[PDB]
């Protein structure tokens, strides 16, 4: 299994994989209980009021002022039972993802995607960037810095606004310069979204109630794909967008969708990113990887006692799949770069995960949400690692009956309708 | 991000 231990929220802290921690938000915060579910990956069963000091208010703004697609509940994830369920739900989703070859590939890339040690000012020393770590309270009450790649945390005020958040650098664009940074995914396994089986209905803002429910494993995978891009520092600047011209409703409102989202969804959506721009990005990131190979060649000393310069240089040789010549000078090979870049951007896509999970899902990112549902995937009678909602040898096994909220109505509680609100 |  991907997660070797079946953590219970109430398990006593041990200062190793169950501990109270603090994140480098450059601000003050009370320690929160976190769980390390796998090498380099932690889960914090708390609403995210930490990554963004200006978003520490879970209370919903005035009713006369709410986003069409948004859902607020200041009480969600405030009790121990909820946190226990959140932990188990997230764990089950990691297992479901890991149970597929594609998921195993993605998770392996994520674990290997350690944020680059580019925090030194002297180009002859290799040093870690402190915001790619968390402070763990040890048994003796002291804090110890631990590097990590991924953190799954509860959503902020808007419960359905799942997203990858990471701490920036004063000068470096860590998610776009090949370096990478620790990713915090705001996510919840306790809610899901309804979509429509007919493409003409799903892509229309005035039709459909949300008959089918999105499998939360796909939703998490989507965020993990973004995380993969960001950990390898090849995320596409959100300023680069597609001026949607394939949907009259998006058009009549001048709605634009970032290339990063189209890339992440994959399938036909990825084709809206023309060849010219696609090559521009590839070249840009290729040069960034070159800079990394160069910085490593200059490094003649390592900072800290955690690991040896030899170890870290190898850690990044493997992450970026660099080449090494007679002298030991690293360089980026075009073939290996294209292969890794392609893996992270074309193999790991939402559309491909749908194929592996064999579930019904939105056919394009360019659609309109219909509703948000409350769910409980923890009980095996409701959802499993192997079949999601479509339980084998039951009436829910075929035709995605498990995702059909009308047939499998006991597993879904519609909290809000979005159709017509756009 | 989920999007619209
Ligand atoms: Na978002
Ligand atoms: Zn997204």
């Amino acid at each position: 299994p991907f997660v070797n231990k079946q953590f219970n929220y109430k398990d006593p802290v041990n200062g190793v994989d169950i501990a109270y921690i603090k994140i480098p938000n450059a601000g003050q915060m009370q320690p929160v209980k976190a769980f390390k579910i796998h090498n380099k990956i932690w889960v914090i069963p708390e609403r995210d009021t930490f990554t963004n000091p200006e978003e520490g208010d879970l209370n919903p703004p005035p009713e006369a002022k709410q986003v069409p697609v948004s859902y607020y509940d200041s009480t969600y994830l405030s009790t121990d039972n909820e946190k226990d369920n959140y932990l188990k739900g997230v764990t089950k989703l990691f297992e479901r993802i890991y149970s597929t070859d594609l998921g195993r590939m993605l998770l392996t890339s994520i674990v290997r995607g350690i944020p680059f040690w580019g925090g030194s000012t002297i180009d002859t020393e290799l040093k870690v960037i402190d915001t790619n770590c968390i402070n763990v309270i040890q048994p003796d009450g002291s804090y110890r810095s631990e590097e990590l790649n991924l953190v799954i945390i509860g959503p902020s005020a808007d419960i359905i606004q799942f997203e990858c958040k990471s701490f920036g650098h004063e000068v470096l664009n860590l998610t776009r310069n090949g370096y990478g940074s620790t990713q915090y995914i705001r996510f919840s396994p306790d809610f899901t979204f309804g979509f429509e089986e007919s493409l003409e209905v799903d892509t229309n803002p005035l039709l459909g109630a949300g008959k089918f429910a999105t499998d939360p494993a796909v939703t998490l995978a989507h965020e993990l794909i973004h995380a993969g891009h960001r950990l390898y520092g090849i995320a596409i600047n959100p300023n680069r967008v597609f001026k949607v011209n394939t949907n009259a409703y998006y058009e009549m409102s001048g709605l634009e969708v970032s290339f990063e989202e189209l890339r992440t969804f994959g399938g036909h959506d990825a084709k809206f990113i023309d060849s010219l721009q696609e090559n521009e990005f590839r070249l840009y990131y290729y040069n960034k990887f070159k800079d990394i190979a160069s910085t490593l060649n200059k490094a003649k000393s390592i900072v800290g006692t955690t690991a040896s310069l030899q170890y870290m240089k190898n850690v990044f040789k493997e992450k970026y799949l660099l080449s090494e010549d007679t002298s030991g000078k690293f360089s980026v090979d075009k073939l290996k770069f294209d292969k890794l870049y392609k893996m992270l951007t074309e193999i790991y896509t939402e559309d491909n995960f749908v194929k592996f999970f064999k579930v019904l899902n939105r056919k394009t990112y360019l659609n309109f949400d219909k509703a948000v549902f409350k769910i409980n995937i923890v009980p095996k009678v409701n959802y499993t690692i192997y079949d999601g909602f479509n339980l084998r040898n039951t009436n829910l096994a075929a035709n995605f009956n498990g995702q059909n909220t009308e047939i499998n109505n006991m597993n879904f509680t519609k909290l809000k309708n979005f159709t017509g609100l756009f | 991000c989920r999007g619209c």
